[PDB]
């Protein structure tokens, strides 16, 4: 039930946290406490805020064939998270902005990929 | 009777910060309900206010009454600040008409149109309808528009002016089916072997939908998946079977399965699990095989062997036959089990007519298949003699076993006549299909 | 002279500039008048500051094994910057300015072409 | 000499309070001050800034006709800014290094050096503070390469920390270049492009390297790629090319390479050639002789440049096939020389004669001829009856009577009971035919 729908890629994301700066800074409207209120309260209003600012960060980076780019991994996961809006909007306000270095920006990501897989 | 409403307009307009009042006269009266994108609103007092309009507050308010009948009138809030209402979330399937969720918060200004991100000008075959109450509707949303970037813009003192940006982002319509391949299309095991067979499907998106079934059994096989997005509209995913340790009963027909709204496609493995290995051995020629000396002839054996043969060995009287002999797979193919092998005995002598037999063996089964070979020669004479009887013999040697003829004017066999003559000459002529030789003698009287 | 110290890593900077983000800001104190001038007033205070700021620079990305990465690209270009602060030194402060990396990387690309004939 | 007031050799002040100078010498020339790279001078004997910043933190010095000169050095304590720095920190492997933190304020305690993000600094770094200067690192290892630093104080307790210092090393060469070629020898026809590329392998981009032809001090233009692969490790790799290759040519290159511990040098020699050539050798004499039935192996041995484009084995001016068999006698990518085979098993009789080895490149050919006699114990072909023997031999047959290829003919008179024998025979053997008489009755 959409566990199928995250391909594989999102391996990947442990390499994209290491190229981009420390510092760098991610906009995500963050719905409050998804680290406390448990995996279906949130998860429907986070996967489209991560599609929003996954394509956010795509504008920034550049494409190069030769090798694995930020351009790359990121647009292979703005595909995993529009599947999966797609999938909870058939298989089923806003918070305020907030702001992320990459390292805790996908920390969210990868909690909320870890939410999907045991989903009603 | 539906409800009636004060002010009397379809649209109304009223500046930022200024008052917004709404009355419905129904005797029924239930709601009054407020919409605009995503965003709902309802409230049961008979009047509907707003002393601080905001831009926000554009939308349609809608009132009800308990015969269940409707009455509307729809609210535009003059903000210079605000001229759009957006929500960035944009998706289309592909060939459906899709909306741009970009409303106007005044009805009075020109030419609402659509444009590109960054100067670009929209794909020229892109066509689409404005509404104010509503965003912008593209019609009929094709791939080439995927992660295309839109602005809404509306012109106002002759300025030009548009909305936070937007990303049209397109899901498959399904046009043709899935491409499904296998990485071995046949298998063959010995029992106890782990058994691995790996399954690829392609399709433009992962709602592709993907198995293994065991074909006249209808129970759902145990599988491992990954998968691939490869750029845009193009997906693939892998799907790998196992049996840990098979079980002859796991013969038969696996069957890698893939449907799409479009339809289904298939790719079938067949295998075979045995529980020792065999070597059957198949002789080309007949096992005996006939030569004439100084000739040449050849030995062939084709043999099925699993699992692959180790040793492959040729033979003669007991002596290990070496660098005469040459073999090689029938064919280059993954699922061949299958070896030719050859003796090639040049030149052959006499000497060497006998037994040639051909050993090979795999881990579990070793097989033999013998070759006789008869090395046909000339006949000879080799013994004449004239005897006291005044009667006379000769003895002639070679193969097949030859014959003796008189004129007057494993190996050789050996054949004999005697006759008594009792002037001139006495021959014995002897001969076989390979060839004739001749011996003389003469007795006189005086 | 000092060409031989600048390696062909160099190459590197324009898949560094596509891998890093163009909203991104890196912090170079400038030497004004830089365009302008030729190269050898400008050059030998130009090197000392780009090997500050690409080792600033450089502390910000984390190491990958598998492929070229950010880390490695611009390691490679801090031993180049401080081999040429070395010759320059050896063989011969304006205030902060905020720099997109496209722009950053032309400045250091104009800083190494100053190293082809230089004097 | 001169002398200056006020009178000891250090002056402390706080932020924004007045430092006042004058030096006393009718031979006085100029103030001069200096602290980490600033610079000023002034022939005012009486110097002063009303309102003291940091920065006028340093030391001041009095100077004049006789070059006598006097000094003082001056602090301005401010709780705000307790170090000055630089940022820029260079070292050579094992010289002592500073590291350019002076203090602001001299009644500090425990002025020392502190690894950043909480790091201790390796067991054995160690240093020796000033603070007039900074703080001087000992003995400086590659191993602290790119360490980072900080720069610590207490002052009332409080501890205070510097912008980061990053510690940044010269290697010393303590080892020989390292050199290597991707050939050790070449041959080319005249014409081809010549080649080569030589690798250089040291700690620094300073390394020194060039091609040299051997015996002359002329310059070769040449075209070079470098990489760094981590630190302290450097690649060069550098390609001598002549377009087109001469007999005059050809000779022996040298690549060098040298750093200030010492050099090393590799070498190529280039052989260049106006002809292709093919040269044979046979492994065994032209002549062959061989016992009918025997077995015979024929092998020719050839250096041949540029590579053979056909190798066949001819007999009698008919094609040789399917017993005939090449190999180089050695892999390697010098090698010019090469084995052709030709097997014959159990030979015919019939089947001597001359067989002839063929070898051509797009610029020779060129041929060895092999004769090959095939001997035969004499084969009787007829007895008949005066009476004939006739034998068919290789060497020419022996011929006997007794009474109790070449073709050879025998024959005698037969004019009691009796059988008549006939023996042919040479170094291979004995073939024998009776012809038998009896007079009965
Ligand atoms: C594609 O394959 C799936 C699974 O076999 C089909 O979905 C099944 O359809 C039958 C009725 O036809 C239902 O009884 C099952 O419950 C369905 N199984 C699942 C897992 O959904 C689907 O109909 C097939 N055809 C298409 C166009 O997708
Ligand atoms: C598996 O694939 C084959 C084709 O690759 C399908 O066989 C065809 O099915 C239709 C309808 O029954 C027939 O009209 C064709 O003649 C068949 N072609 C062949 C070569 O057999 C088959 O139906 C598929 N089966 C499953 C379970 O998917
Ligand atoms: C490398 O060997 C050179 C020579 O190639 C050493 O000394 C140089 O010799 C040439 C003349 O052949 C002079 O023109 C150079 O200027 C000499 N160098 C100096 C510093 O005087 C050279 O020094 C060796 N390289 C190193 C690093 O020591
Ligand atoms: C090139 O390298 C070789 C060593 O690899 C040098 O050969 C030495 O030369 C000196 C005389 O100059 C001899 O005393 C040594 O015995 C030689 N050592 C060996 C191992 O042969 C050679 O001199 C070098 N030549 C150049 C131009 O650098
Ligand atoms: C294979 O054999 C075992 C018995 O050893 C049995 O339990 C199992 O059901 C068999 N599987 C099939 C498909 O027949
Ligand atoms: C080699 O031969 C050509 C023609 O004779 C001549 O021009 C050239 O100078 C020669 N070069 C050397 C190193 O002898």
């Amino acid at each position: 039930i959409c566990r199928n729908r995250v391909t594989n890629n999102v391996k990947d994301v442990t390499k994209l946290v290491a190229n981009l700066p420390k510092d760098y800074m991610i906009t995500l409207k963050y719905v409050p406490g998804m680290d406390v209120l448990p995996s279906h309260c949130w998860i429907s209003e986070m996967v489209v805020q991560l599609s929003d600012s996954l394509t956010d960060l795509l504008d920034k980076f550049s494409n190069i064939s030769e090798g694995l780019s930020n351009y790359s991994i990121i647009d292979k996961l703005v595909n995993i998270v529009d599947d999966l809006v797609e999938c909870v909007k058939e298989n089923s306000k806003s918070p305020e902005p907030r702001l992320f270095t990459p390292e805790e920006f996908f920390r969210i990501f990868n909690r909320s990929i870890d939410a999907f897989k045991d989903f009603v | 009777s539906p409800p009636s409403i004060h002010p009397g307009k379809s649209d109304l307009i009223v500046r930022v910060g200024d008052e917004i009042r709404l009355l419905c006269t129904d005797p029924g009266f239930v709601k009054w309900t407020f919409e605009i994108l995503d965003e709902t609103n309802e409230n049961k007092q008979n009047e509907w206010i707003t002393e601080k309009a905001e831009a926000t507050n554009t939308g349609k308010y809608t009132c009800t009454n308990k015969h269940g009948l409707s009455n509307s009138i729809y609210v535009f809030v003059r903000d210079p600040a605000k001229l759009f209402l957006v929500d960035r979330s944009l998706y289309g399937k592909e060939d459906n008409d899709t909306l741009v969720r970009c409303p106007l918060t005044d009805p009075e200004v020109t030419n609402y149109s659509l444009k590109g991100c960054q100067g670009k000008p929209l794909p020229k075959d892109l066509r689409f309808i404005p509404d104010p109450k509503a965003g912008i509707m593209i019609k009929s949303v094709k791939r080439a528009y995927h992660r295309l970037c839109l602005h809404c813009s509306v012109d106002q003192e002759g300025k030009s002016v548009l909305s936070e940006k937007f990303i049209l982002k397109v899901r498959p319509a399904f046009k043709a089916v899935p491409v499904v391949s296998v990485s071995k299309a046949s298998y063959l095991l010995r029992e106890g072997e782990e058994f691995t067979v790996t399954c690829t499907i392609k399709d433009v998106s992962s709602s592709v939908y993907s198995t293994w079934k065991r074909e006249n059994s209808q129970t759902k096989l145990q599988e491992k998946y990954n998968s691939w997005h490869h750029g845009d509209f193009n997906y693939e995913r892998q799907a790998t079977l196992t049996i840990s340790s098979a079980r002859v009963n796991d013969s038969g027909v696996f069957m890698c399965y893939a449907n799409n709204t479009f339809g289904s496609a298939n790719v079938t493995t067949t295998l075979e699990v045995v529980d020792k290995g065999f070597i059957n051995i198949f002789p080309m020629i007949n096992t005996t095989v006939f030569v004439n000396d100084g000739e040449n002839v050849d030995l062939i054996v084709e043999y099925e062997a699993f699992p692959k043969p180790e040793h492959q060995q040729w033979i003669y009287m007991n002596r290990t036959f070496t660098d005469k002999w040459e073999d090689y797979p029938k064919s280059e193919n993954e699922s061949n089990i299958r070896y030719v092998s050859e003796l090639h005995l040049t030149r052959l002598k006499g000497t060497e007519g006998g037994t040639y037999t051909f050993l090979v063996s795999n881990s579990d089964v070793n097989a033999a298949i013998a070759f006789n070979v008869y090395v046909n020669t000339k006949p000879e004479i080799l013994t004449y003699d004239r005897l006291v009887n005044g009667m006379l013999q000769c003895v002639a040697a070679g193969f097949p076993e030859p014959t003796i003829d008189w004129y007057f004017c494993f190996g050789k066999l050996v054949v004999q006549s005697s006759i008594d003559s009792s002037n001139g000459t006495v021959e014995c002529k002897a001969y076989n299909d390979v060839g004739k030789t001749s011996a003389y003698f003469n007795f006189a009287f005086k």
